[PDB]
């Protein structure tokens, strides 16, 4: 019912209708974490190599 | 993105010759290797496969192994003979007789190095190397043993890339030897370990599609092996040309194996069609869709039914209706939904690719992962026990140096493996 | 005037890449050759087009976009396409081997490979704006790229450019197009670490735009041509504010100001209409009241759910065409009679309008047919978290049995992740069922 | 083959439901959480709406609409019946009601009660919620409310019910009615009125066994359970003669046509906020109208319930038709006993 904020221009128009009214990490932080999975897929394979050099 | 291929033994090489003589008819490659096809979606991903050499030839990316020269020969004078790189093949003289101590510990582990040789020429020369595939059966001793030695080898020089093998299983039904239980799981052993992928190929299938379905009186392994290569073919459908699903052997894997060492698969095809007046009539996408799950059709001798899936991966080809196709896939999934675990939603995956077979206007590969493949386990752990509750035939082992302790070894694997199955068939 | 940078990350998000730019030009009169007769200011200019295109001194229009992807095939059709002249190849970059469909391979293997050089590629563009507004990041859930190396990405966005704003248009995973069994594990990995990242998220459930394309284009399967043509007149649709002279939802802030009171429930829910076949021999044109009157309608949404069963936060109206706002006013007054629209206690019940008298523009040889006046309504409805509810259902399922787990500690990911990203979740749809009920 | 799901395992009607599909050898019930179902027979709290109507290949059922629980709790059917012009606040067929909460319409409520009082007319009020008091006493019923510790709703109570003879005895009627896919609504042939079997005592406002008539409070408290039919249980065959030798009417023109009104008033008035007619799954339900009819034969609204259970004369008969109407109408296998309500008056 209320009609507000009407704007025009050659383009278009904008309005507002109203029925009705109420009532983060650091680089270094990431780059740990990014080093600490490099470090656990490292080992991972060092353990691999371990296994097939037994 | 470029797949090794390696063969081993006579099964290996006999199938591994098989699959290269079809799929080069599908990409147009003749055996002189120069392209003679009328379609660039034959050469758009035929860098998977094939070296471009000079004069615009087309090679396989294939290694040729044994520790007898000779199949490889009869491979050589073969009909695709000629194609494969000279290098490549690569031999020795004195045979493994069906030992698996022999093609692993002994006469193999003089041979190994040159075979690794050609692996890495080979491998130096990919753009991005995704992986190996391997040919072989386990029933022998140089594809079983040698085989092994080779992956094991391969997973220590390449421990990032895939490790795929076409695996044909023993079956008394067709057999060579008395023991291939023991060469087997030894083998089995090492393919849990070892492997991300293994097509489970039992010959006790192959001979009873022959027989039953083929109406073959008396099947011969050429026969045997038309039936793998085109599964081969099928298989490798989404590797060799252009699609979104299972594109690569990584991407196979990560849709496949909900757990590492279940990665053995059961393969199936369709139409499996007896010669006749039916051999002509028209295949419509419902009946392939029925075909195809049909335990008939199976390449690995268990009932899908005395098990669950975990996974699926289905392959249409020919020209047809991708709405019925996704229709019927969802018909079998509805209609039977509780043989297809309900812990993995969506586990079943369908590509359909243009370009059929050859002599088929349309065709279906199935790939199942499926606990009712303990059944094959527990068979081999029969046979083996058997045996080896007497010590039987130990003797041909141990002169190669091997202990007792390795074969309880081997067994204790195979049969966690088994109960590993029966696990999820009951969660 | 305040520049917005495009980033395109895996398959899904190039692909839509190319479907937005193709239409943006085509709306801007730009040619694949970059060339804009239109434009009179040559080799620079401050208009409202400049936002998304900048100028070189030869008169060529170019995209503020950058194009990423950890394997080649994709880019590559971008690089060799009708639209190839239009980029530089330095905001084009490629990769060896992708994720595999693995958010922790994208996200830590390969992203921590490749993320020093797509932030130097976005920091050259950066340096071209004279007032960057921020981001608009495309990208599937579903895929290892598009989960993985996106979440990383907008991480890392957060510190090099604290003050800007981060949008995302986001493709919700569906079985019906879907390549992996993993994507509900990738769609939550990757909605847990952008969260706190994201001020604005559109997402589209491709099972809702394959129904759409089946229903009201007769197209009996349809394939990721056809999907992100629609999906890129929604975007269109969306970013046409920034793109073109107006008031409303000018600049990225204003997105977060008039569409996400609450930073967590940032997910607006679009709805479009009319979706009409080229093939459609006999149409009659449907009125303001008919096209408004379908923004209600869950056959028309990008997500299927029930926004009748939820509260409204926020409710925007982008039309294009013939409209104006009279009529506009008395289609909403009968709607608001007939249907069941209930705010929150906390904000006010009204609507927010848009007009922009240029009618949809259409691709020539398209699925859809020109229009006279079209519509998308961008609601923040607490409904959306059914999707959350499907998501987190699925991923439980397999999770409680581990399946496919150890594809990601393999590369890395500790298995902590996955239930903290699930608990993260968990906190979601109770923050939702908090306000909507 | 059609599949189906069970979970909600206390219903006695769909138990018999699920029986009945099974016996067609043309059903299959799936696990509880597989979710390739064509129906779900779903539980009563915390229904997982949301993830229905999401698997390709799958037309997707349910036996309950999302939303109907405005209807049948007992302070939200207050609200909606208030809140609705539809129905609104001077309805004819609602007893005059306030949503009470413990420590809200209480002090609107006492300004009612008042003049109620002091118009030399009956103030007796029944204290209710999803524990129950009648009293004459204002503090007394808002006394009682907050030491339960629950929402609440405070009822105008009928001093003036339809008495049955012999006995003296109050009652009250269940119907039973369905609402299909289509937004179909029917109301099922049987009732069953729910008698008291102690004479009905205006001096003493307790004796529950005389004012409440649930078949389980007469099944206790009551010494002449059964006396004057079985259980407490007297259908309209019954109700309807002694309607015609007493007073000289029908069941149909005294009470069935408000019966029929009132139903169709309150189905029709959620129907936008709960109809699945464009949507991506389908939804049916059954539920329970309970009525109170006054001396003067004008029949009153008491409560609608949302999961009822059925007399047990008549599971056979209503199971079946809700596998008839509800179910094989969306999932066809391989003289009714509905009242199908609709009315169409031009205004
Ligand atoms: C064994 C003999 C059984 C093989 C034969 C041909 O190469 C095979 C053709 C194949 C036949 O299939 C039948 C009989 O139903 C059969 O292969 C089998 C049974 O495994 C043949 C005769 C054909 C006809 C195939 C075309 C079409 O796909 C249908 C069918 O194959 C399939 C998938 O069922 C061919 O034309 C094949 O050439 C020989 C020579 C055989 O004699 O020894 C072989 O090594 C052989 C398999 O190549
Ligand atoms: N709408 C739409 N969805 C797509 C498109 N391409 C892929 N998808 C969806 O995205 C999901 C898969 O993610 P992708 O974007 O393909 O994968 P990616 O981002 O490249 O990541 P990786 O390939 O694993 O490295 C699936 O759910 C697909 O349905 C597309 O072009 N349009
Ligand atoms: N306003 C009123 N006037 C007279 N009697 C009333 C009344 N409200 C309730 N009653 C009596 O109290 C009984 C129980 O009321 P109520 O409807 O709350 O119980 P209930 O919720 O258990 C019925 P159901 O088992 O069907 O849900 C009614 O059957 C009726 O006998
Ligand atoms: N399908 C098939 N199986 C074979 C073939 N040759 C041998 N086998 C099987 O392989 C096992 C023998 O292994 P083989 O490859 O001959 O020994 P190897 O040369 O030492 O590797 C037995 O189980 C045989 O049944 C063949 O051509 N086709
Ligand atoms: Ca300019
Ligand atoms: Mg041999
Ligand atoms: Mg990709």
């Amino acid at each position: 019912m209320e009609v507000i904020e009407l704007n025009k221009c050659t383009s278009g128009q904008s309005f507002e209708v109203i029925l009705k009214p109420p009532s983060d990490p650091s680089l270094e932080e990431i780059q740990k974490k990014l080093e600490a999975a490099e470090e656990r897929r490292k080992y991972q394979e060092a353990e691999l190599l371990k296994h097939l050099a037994e | 993105r470029e797949i090794v291929h390696i063969q081993a033994g006579q099964c290996g090489n006999q199938i591994g010759a098989k699959f290269w003589e079809v799929i080069s008819d599908e990409h147009g490659i003749d055996p002189t290797g120069s392209y003679h096809g009328d379609s660039d979606l034959q050469l758009e991903r035929i860098n998977v496969y094939y070296n471009e050499a000079t004069g615009n030839k087309y090679v396989p990316r294939a290694i040729l192994v044994d520790l007898e020269p000779g199949t490889m020969d009869s491979v050589r004078s073969g009909p695709f003979g000629q194609i494969f790189r000279p290098d490549n093949f690569v031999f020795g003289q004195s045979g493994a007789g069906n030992n698996w101590a022999k093609g692993h510990y002994t006469e193999g582990a003089e041979l190994v190095d040159s075979v690794l040789d050609v692996v890495r020429k080979e491998s130096e020369s990919c753009d991005c190397l995704q992986g190996f595939q391997l040919t072989h059966s386990l029933g022998g001793g140089t594809g079983s043993g040698m085989g092994t030695l080779l992956i094991s080898k391969i997973r220590e020089e390449y421990p990032d890339r895939i490790m795929n093998t076409f695996s044909v299983m023993p079956s008394p039904k067709v057999s060579d030897t008395v023991v291939e239980p023991y060469n087997a799981t030894l083998s089995v052993h090492q393919l849990v370990e070892n492997t991300d992928e293994t097509y489970c190929i039992d010959n006790e299938a192959l001979y009873d599609i022959c027989f039953r379905t083929l109406k073959l009186t008396t099947p011969t392994y050429g026969d045997l092996n038309h039936l793998v290569s085109a599964t081969m073919s099928g298989v490798t459908t989404c590797l060799r040309f252009p699609g979104q699903l299972n594109a690569d052997l990584r991407k196979l894997a990560v849709n496949m194996v909900p757990f590492p060492r279940l990665h053995f698969f059961m393969p199936g095809f369709a139409p499996l069609t007896s010669r006749g007046s039916q051999q002509y009539r028209a295949l419509t996408v419902p009946e392939l869709t029925q075909q195809m799950f049909d335990s008939k059709n199976m390449m690995a001798a268990c009932d899908p039914r005395h098990g669950r899936y975990l996974t699926v991966a289905a392959i249409f080809r020919g020209r047809m209706s991708m709405k019925e196709v996704d229709e019927q896939m969802l018909n079998v999934q509805n209609k039977n939904s509780s043989y297809f675990v309900e812990w993995i939603p969506n586990n079943v995956k369908t590509a359909v690719c243009d370009i059929p077979p050859r002599g088929l206007k349309m065709s279906a590969t199935f790939i199942g992962n499926s606990t009712a493949i303990q059944e094959l386990f527990k068979r081999i752990s029969e046979q083996f026990t058997a045996m080896f509750r007497r010590k039987a035939f130990l003797h041909w082992y141990t002169g190669e140096g091997m202990d007792e302790m390795e074969f309880t070894e081997a067994e204790s694997n195979m049969n966690d493996l088994v109960s590993e199955y029966q696990q999820y068939q009951d969660a | 005037m305040r520049e917005c940078i495009s980033i395109h990350v895996g398959q899904a998000g190039v692909q839509i890449g190319n479907a937005c730019w193709e239409l943006y030009c085509l709306e801007h009169g730009i040619q694949p050759d970059g060339q804009m007769p239109s434009d009179k200011t040559i080799g620079g200019g401050d208009d409202s087009f400049n936002t998304f295109f900048s100028e070189t001194g030869a008169g060529k229009h170019v995209p503020r976009a950058v194009f990423v992807d950890l394997e080649p095939t994709v880019i590559d059709e971008v690089r060799t396409g009708t639209y190839r002249q239009l980029f530089h190849p330095e905001q084009l970059i490629t990769g060896k081997e992708d994720a595999a469909n693995n958010y922790a391979r994208g996200h830590y293997t390969i992203g921590k490979e490749i993320i020093d050089l797509v932030l130097d590629r976005i920091r050259k563009l950066a340096d071209q704006c004279t007032g960057l507004q921020g981001f608009l990041v495309f990208h599937s859930f579903g895929g290892g790229t598009g989960s993985g190396f996106t979440s990383l990405l907008m991480e890392r966005l957060s510190v090099d450019y604290g003050k800007k704003s981060k949008l995302e248009f986001s493709i919700y995973p569906a079985p019906q197009v879907s390549t992996a069994v993993v994507e509900p594990y990738n769609s939550i990995l990757t909605t847990h670490t952008t969260l706190e990242h994201s001020d604005c998220a559109f997402m589209v459930d491709n099972e809702a735009i394959y129904d759409i394309c089946r229903r009201n284009l007769d197209i009996e399967r349809p394939t990721y041509t056809n999907l992100n043509r629609l999906i890129s007149q929604i975007v269109s649709s969306i970013t046409a504010s920034l793109r073109f002279d107006g008031a409303l939802n000018v600049d990225l802030t204003e997105f977060q100001t008039n569409l996400v009171p609450y930073p967590r429930i940032h997910f607006p829910l679009a709805t479009y209409a009319p979706v009409i076949s080229a093939e459609k021999a006999y149409h009659e044109q449907l009125s303001v009241a008919e096209i408004t009157n379908a923004c209600f309608e869950p056959a028309n949404q990008m997500v299927k759910c029930d926004p009748r069963h939820g509260k409204y936060m926020a409710c925007c109206l982008l039309y294009r065409g013939d409209v104006v706002p009279k009529d506009v006013n008395a289609a909403i007054a009968t709607i608001k009679t007939k249907r069941s629209i209930q705010f929150v206690d906390w904000c006010p019940t009204g609507f927010k309008v848009g007009i922009n008298y240029q009618p949809p523009t259409v691709v020539p040889g398209g699925d859809l047919a020109k229009v006279q006046r079209a519509v998308c309504m961008l609601s923040n409805t607490t409904a959306i978290a059914e999707a959350w509810a499907r998501l987190d259902h699925k991923f439980d399922l397999m999770y409680a049995k581990r399946a496919f787990v150890h594809w990601y500690v393999g590369e890395g990911m500790e298995e902590g992740e996955f239930s903290e990203a699930r608990e993260d979740m968990a906190a979601l749809e109770k923050d939702y069922e908090e306000v909507g009920v | 083959m059609y599949t189906f799901v069970v979970r909600d395992e206390n219903s006695s009607v769909y138990a018999e439901v699920s029986r009945l599909l099974l016996a067609t050898g043309q059903w299959k019930r799936l696990r509880k959480d597989n979710p390739r179902f064509n129906l779900m027979l779903g539980e009563r709290n915390r229904l997982p709406f949301g993830r229905l109507g999401h698997e390709p290949g799958l037309v997707q059922l349910v036996n309950y609409y999302r939303g109907a629980d405005k209807l049948c709790r007992k302070a939200s059917l207050v609200k909606l019946i208030k809140t609705s012009p539809e129905l609104s606040e001077s309805c004819t067929w609602f007893p005059e009601s306030y949503v009470i909460y413990p420590t809200d319409e209480r002090e609107v409520f006492l300004a009612a009660y008042n003049r109620r009082r002091e118009g030399r007319e009956g103030n007796v009020w029944i204290a209710k919620s999803s524990g129950i008091l009648i009293s004459s006493e204002a503090s007394e019923l808002l006394d009682f409310i907050d030491e339960q510790g629950q929402v609440h709703v405070i009822q105008k109570y009928l001093e003036k019910p339809l008495l049955l003879e012999p006995g003296h005895r109050k009652f009250d009627i269940r119907s039973w009615v369905l609402v299909d896919h289509l937004y179909n609504i029917y109301l099922y042939r049987e009732g069953v009125l729910r008698t008291s079997s102690e004479p009905y005592n205006s001096a003493n406002f307790q004796d529950k066994t005389c004012h409440l008539t649930n078949h389980c409070i007469q099944k206790e408290y009551s010494k002449n359970y059964g006396r004057y039919e079985e259980g407490n249980e007297m259908f309209f065959e019954e109700f309807n003669q002694y309607l015609m030798d007493a007073l000289n009417t029908t069941l149909e023109n005294s009470i069935l046509l408000q019966i029929k009104h009132i139903i169709r008033s309150c189905l029709m008035c959620i129907e936008p906020a709960i109809s699945t007619k464009h949507l991506h799954y389908q939804s049916f339900q059954l539920f329970g109208f309970d009525f109170m009819v006054d001396e003067e034969l004008k029949v009153w609204l008491i409560e609608v319930n949302g999961a009822p259970a059925c007399a047990q004369k008549l599971y056979a008969e209503l199971c079946q038709g809700i596998v008839d109407v509800a179910i094989s109408s969306v999932f066809p296998l391989a003289t009714s006993i509905f009242i199908k309500l609709h009315h169409h008056h031009h205004h």
